[PDB]
């Protein structure tokens, strides 16, 4: 699980640094693009990382 | 012995429960037609 | 002799002695009182003697509930198919009388408000035709309260 | 979307009598063992009440058929509403002759010992109070029914003229006639029947 | 619309030959699957040039 | 609500339209509209084209999600990509034809796993992991702009709003579905086959969060029992307040229609306690 | 055999259509009667608020199969006698299919009466007198269910 | 014997009653109502977000049967007793069979409500009031149905 | 407690899943499609923005889809009783739901865009009522799926 | 036996007749309703009579959705075949059969009122066949689930 | 076991099911389009033998019928198994109940197209072209039944 | 067991419903085609005896269903095979239920037809040919019901 924490705090670190150096053109949607697709591409990651860390069902096939 | 499933009161207890709800159709029948006279109530 | 399913009859026979009474007064009532609604918008002050057929509606579930609560003291877990059929019976008897006399009751009654309006002479014949169809709820309870008294011999 | 629960139970009751019949089991269909087999207080008790309730359901529908009518009829001719009531009196006695043949009846309404409970006598006093209980309450039924309409004719052809009750009076009586056959018929059909014994 | 379908039919089908070539799980590694790799790679990768001759035909309209 | 827009219905786009290969075909017929944009804007567009040419930049950003997310799942026209190291084995030697599991050897690195793919029960973990994917997406979304709230509220200077709309449903939804979220990311950080203990099931846990407080037939943290107890309290004591806070207090300043606003606040309980629940199953 | 398996069926069953056909009672008469009221309170307002009377004389129904349904579900038991279910059918459909009644009568009368009552006003306290006679019928079948309920469990081996 | 192996059929038929029939009365509540909002929102535009309560009323309706369908279904299983699918059944018929009735009140009071609240607008409280009368028999249908899966598997053998 | 006739349930919760959407969806997109061939006629321009009650009744039939295929990949001929019970109940869930959403997205795409060619003001009224009259099969399949998920959880 | 007794093949034959019997009753709902508004509109505006069959073909498409899940069944029939087999083979006949014939009937009432009218504005041709195609993927729909319901029917029977 | 004394019931009902609804469908494919052809050419009777074409497209469907309920009926046995009649039986169905049908849809596009065809001449093309789909549904149902009758005996014991 | 009591009683229903089924077809095409003769020779009475064919073609068909009614009745015995019996039912309900689809044909055409040559003396020939295919619906009938009643007791036993 810290390999989530550690992925968020480089997610973090990288969303506050472009909060500060966004560009003076267009404030109000670069830093509301870039911050919110990186928090949800973080989300998919940590919810499609989880499901597997410690799973309960193992795969299971007959062709092989 | 007439049947293991459908046995005598069973068999009896849904003639009297059929007849009854027979009753109970037909009334709800007559109580669904009543209508009321609307121009007896308005001012026209 | 005395099964299982025995108090089946009598529960539902005390169940249809008030369905189907009340069936028929809720006929009796609503059905006579359009007739009263429609009649006393154009002429007011009959409103209190053309409340004669919902009262004897009301009569009719009085008389439906006196069997429901007859049959409902005599019903017991092991009582015979005989106590459970007779109590059956005489659900069934002022059920279908008081439905009967209900829905009379109902179709006669705003006819005769409707014409006691147009014309006053109509009130002792609405009254007179609606006291044959208030006994018929009693023909239904002559049978119940007989077949009440049968129950345990 | 009754005609497809009557068809529904149709094809129920031809694929039940096929499947049992083919499989050689056609005889556990058995009517008779389920008429030995039934209680005779249920066909008694329910010949009763349905003698008293369907002589009510006829009176009381003629009652309703020749008194809105007569209502009808009175407004402009009111001296009809108290000489027509005769045509409820007709309607009205078909339930005098239920309940008085529903009380014979349940004279016949003992308690069976019950050794002697699917015997020969008891059962015949079970069928023969049912179906003398049916064959009084549905005739009252229809004669409640046939006067009401003959008097709701009758009280139109009154307010018409004053000669014509007295002559479409006769189709009442002629009416009337029913009744009294099948008060008639229910009395000589558990005639002959015993007590529950 | 015709070269449009036609790149893809090179791409895809060219992609889907190298995976029948080089033994690809997600295509041979089942018992339902075909059992020899480059006999589907053969006439995979022969259909890929026939929709390059459409794609180039085509590509000259 | 067209600034968050611009990247979350895209987003909520590709969870739905997860492929890479379909994802490409779309990134790419919406690519060669926005490097021709200057060719059809000098053009009349008739309504459906005028459609697809006025959102050139919507179907560029539900491209780029597309493939984003089929590569989070293995789904390039339905199939797997075996780009990373796997943490499923199948063993060597096994009798052909039979049913065999695999051995977990670590986690997949990037997105779903590709020994999921010819596999019997694979479907039931892709709708454990996509129902679960759903209502975390659903609660951050909702969390998100259930905030936009308290900022109008802020910026038009009304704690009355405040305290009667905002706290009032803000520990409503975090005290139950905020739980629900909260407790299926504990379910898989914990191992539950090391620690020899049953998996909890959550469906169940939140049917008897309600019907019976304090009845934990498996445990699924220390202290689990009083707390949620404390969580139905908060949510329990959030239905009255939320409907009686604003109206009393409005009453109390002007000391107005008191049926235009009591009624309003019932409605706005009754709507917001339905959608906090209708929506996350949505 | 006194105490059967099968016997909860009929005691759910009672459990159920008091609460079922009380609530289509109290909804017909909620309905057929509100809609006399969004009908006459377009023209005359005023009496909107008096006019309320037929959909709270339904609702009365409703709660008449709520108290038979509460305790009837508070005497439901899994070893319970085929006697307990039979009383309990029997009193959730004494209230249910008589209180469907009260509520029939209860929505034409209103329907009827409120549409009158805007031409006429000494209409009103007709059918607030029709009305208490309506809803008497669903009382009846309140009467009988509790007399029923109180004789369910009070023998039984 | 006690816990049959058909048993919890009538549990999962509980399960879907209690959302098909509250489903299906609250899409009568939902079109029928949604018929006059379409018809009086062409003359008054500006009441569609005010004349939008009946077809909120008639969704919480389906929002009651959502809560007892998942309610049923985690107190389902295989050798379940034959009390606990009958329990199941009737608060599966509680909630449905009385949203339902509660549903046809919503939609055929709101049609007439919203047709006429575009008329007169005191008329929309009164509308308001009646759909309030017309969804607690939902509410009620709730109740019955939580207090009778209470006891559905409270000390079952 | 496995017998022989229980895949039978699950066949006929497979076909209910399908059949009934396909019903609701099909009144959904006849009625609706009745409503736009009859105001488009005269409004040629608001065609593509009308068969939004189409995709919600196309959407139900949808969740028919899912849950008949669900339903299809947990059949078996050694499967419980159970198991075939509550593969019923999640067809019968989803179907009997999707068609009451059906129904009403029929009736309210009719009546929205009948009118919505006279008062443009409608339009975002009517997506408004479609999407409560949607959530009333998204109810059934939620219903479905966590009914499904229990279908093979503790079965012997 | 047991799991394949003598009554199995039952449930496999109306499966297989169901399939083409419901399929064709939707589809010729879909043909005669929608052929209707095609000879009715075609007294003033014989031009667009090859372009107005849309919503026969697309009916006649629901059809053949039928025949190909009717010929699948019924080469999977067999006498000693198991009871599952038939159960899902059923299934799958009443998967495709009714929806078909719902799929039908969207298709012949969405076609009759569209040719009804885009005889008065061509505009609408392009709008009657997206909503067609809406109303037949109804019974694609059920198309698949019949064919994952028949690649089921003998794969683990015993 | 295989071959029951009641296995040749379904193979009669099928022979007899194959002809006796097929004959229903041309009946009424036969009858519209006869009252359309009749109420059509009391004006324009030049047109009488072109019209014909419905009626044969609907007299075809009953051939249809005509030769499963030969094939059918060429493989009774006493002795013949139940998989047998079974197969029969479904065949007969799949005939008749579609070319039923198909005889419904003959009957509506035959009248319609004969009544349209008197005003424009190449409506007749289209009639055609409309009434070959409407006949292809009886051909499917042929292919069926023949696809059936092919394997009711072929690997039979 | 091969040949049970109960085996006539298919075989008797199958003779009643041979003319049951017929004739009350037969009557369908005799009454409302007869309606449409008596309303239209009352001003073209020289065109009775021409416009009465369909009433004899409808009277053909229940001939059609006596032929049939004798050949299973002459075939009935106390110990007769089931499959006898099923065969004569299937015989019998192949005449009766075509021969009724026959008589509604002829019917529902003949009054049309009637009414209509009247109006033009060369709509009879028309009438003839649709009548003919309305008519020959129930000789297919009798001829399933002959090929099945040629099968009944072929290689019967027991």
């Amino acid at each position: 699980f810290y390999t989530v924490v550690g992925v968020f705090i480089v997610v973090s670190a990288m969303s506050v640094l472009f909060w500060i150096m966004a560009p003076k053109n267009n404030q109000a949607v670069w830093r509301s693009t870039v911050i919110l697709t990186l928090a949800m591409m973080f989300l998919m990651w940590a919810i499609t990382f989880l499901c597997q860390l410690h799973p309960l069902v193992a795969p299971r096939r007959s062709d092989l | 012995i007439l049947s293991s499933i459908w046995t005598e009161g069973l068999l009896m207890c849904l003639i009297v429960s059929a007849l009854l709800l027979f009753i109970l159709i037909v009334a709800l029948s007559w109580i669904s037609n009543l209508d009321i006279t609307y121009g007896a109530l308005e001012k026209s | 002799l005395c099964p299982v399913y025995a108090p089946f009859f009598g529960a539902i026979g005390c169940a249809s002695a008030i369905i189907f009474t009340s069936l028929g007064a809720a006929y009796g009532t609503a059905k006579s009182g359009v007739g009263i609604c429609a009649t006393c918008v154009l002429r007011p002050d009959l409103l209190f003697k053309n409340i004669v057929p919902v009262i004897m509606a009301g009569i009719i579930a009085i008389y439906g509930l006196v069997v429901s609560v007859l049959v409902c003291y005599s019903l017991g877990q092991k009582q015979a198919l005989y106590t459970g059929f007779i109590q059956l019976g005489a659900g069934l008897s002022v059920g279908l009388s008081g439905l009967a006399a209900g829905f009379a009751i109902g179709i006669v009654g705003d006819a005769g408000v409707r014409g006691s309006s147009q014309q006053p002479r109509l009130f002792v014949g609405m009254i007179l035709i609606l006291i044959f169809a208030e006994v018929l709820g009693l023909y239904g309870l002559i049978v119940a309260l007989l077949l009440n008294s049968r129950a345990t011999q | 979307f009754s005609h497809f629960l009557y068809y529904l139970v149709l094809i129920v009751v031809i694929v039940y009598g096929l499947y049992k019949l083919f499989t050689g089991h056609g005889s556990d269909i058995n009517f008779g063992k389920f008429l030995l087999r039934t209680s005779p207080y249920m066909w008694a008790n329910l010949g009763i009440a349905l003698c008293v309730g369907l002589s009510v359901v006829g009176a009381a529908w003629g009652i309703f058929i020749t008194g809105s009518s007569m209502i009808g009829a009175g407004v402009r001719a009111p001296r009809i509403t108290t000489k027509n009531l005769i045509s409820i009196i007709f309607c009205e006695v078909v339930a005098i002759y239920g309940l008085i043949i529903a009380i014979v009846f349940s004279s016949k309404l003992t308690v069976a010992t019950a050794e002697n409970m699917y015997s020969k006598s008891n059962l015949y006093t079970g069928y023969s109070l049912f179906w003398a209980g049916i064959t009084v309450g549905a005739s009252n039924l229809i004669c409640g029914i046939a006067v009401g309409i003959t008097g709701a004719t009758a009280a139109i052809s009154d307010a018409a003229d004053s000669a014509l009750f007295v002559k479409i009076l006769v189709i009442e009586i002629f009416g009337s006639i029913l009744g009294l056959l099948g008060l008639i018929v229910g009395l000589l059909m558990a005639g002959k029947a015993s007590e529950f014994q | 619309c015709c070269t449009v379908l036609s790149a893809f039919g090179v791409v895809i089908l060219s992609v889907i030959a190298h995976l029948f070539n080089t033994n690809h799980e997600s295509f041979v590694g089942s018992i339902n699957d075909p059992e020899d790799g480059p006999a589907v790679a053969h006439t995979v990768y022969l259909a890929a040039l026939v929709y390059l001759v459409f794609f180039v035909f085509c590509g000259f309209q | 609500a067209g600034l968050a827009t611009v990247v979350t219905f895209p987003f909520m786009f590709a969870i739905m339209f997860g492929d890479m290969g379909h994802g490409f075909i779309l990134f790419l017929m919406a690519l060669f509209l926005v490097l021709n944009e200057r060719k059809f804007g000098a053009m009349h567009r008739d309504e459906i084209f005028d459609m697809a040419f006025t959102g050139r930049y919507v179907l560029l950003l539900m491209g780029a999600f597309s493939v984003y997310t089929g590569l989070l799942y293995n789904d390039i026209f339905s199939k797997s990509m075996t780009i990373f190291k796997s943490g499923w084995q199948w063993p060597s030697t096994f009798r052909k034809g039979e049913s065999i599991e695999a051995k977990k050897t670590g986690v997949y690195p990037f997105g779903l796993d590709f020994a999921w793919h010819g596999t019997d029960n694979g479907l039931l973990f892709s709708n454990s992991y996509k129902m679960k994917l759903s209502i975390l997406m659903g609660y951050a979304h909702m969390t998100y702009s259930f905030m936009f709230s308290y900022i109008n509220y802020r910026a038009k200077n009304s704690k009355v709003d405040i305290i009667g709309n905002f706290i009032p449903g803000l520990v409503f939804m975090q005290s139950i579905f905020g739980y629900l979220s909260w407790a299926i990311v504990y379910k898989w950080s914990k191992d539950w086959i090391k620690d020899d203990k049953p998996a909890p099931g959550l469906l169940n846990m939140l049917i008897n969060m309600f019907l019976a407080p304090g009845t934990i037939d498996d445990q699924l943290y220390s202290g689990q029992a009083k707390l949620q107890v404390v969580l139905l309290l908060a949510a329990l004591v959030c239905v009255p307040w939320l409907l009686l806070y604003k109206p009393l207090t409005l009453r109390r300043l002007n000391k107005f229609n008191f049926g235009d606003v009591m009624i309003h606040q019932v409605i706005h309980t009754i709507e917001f306690c339905l959608n906090c629940i209708s929506h996350t199953a949505s």
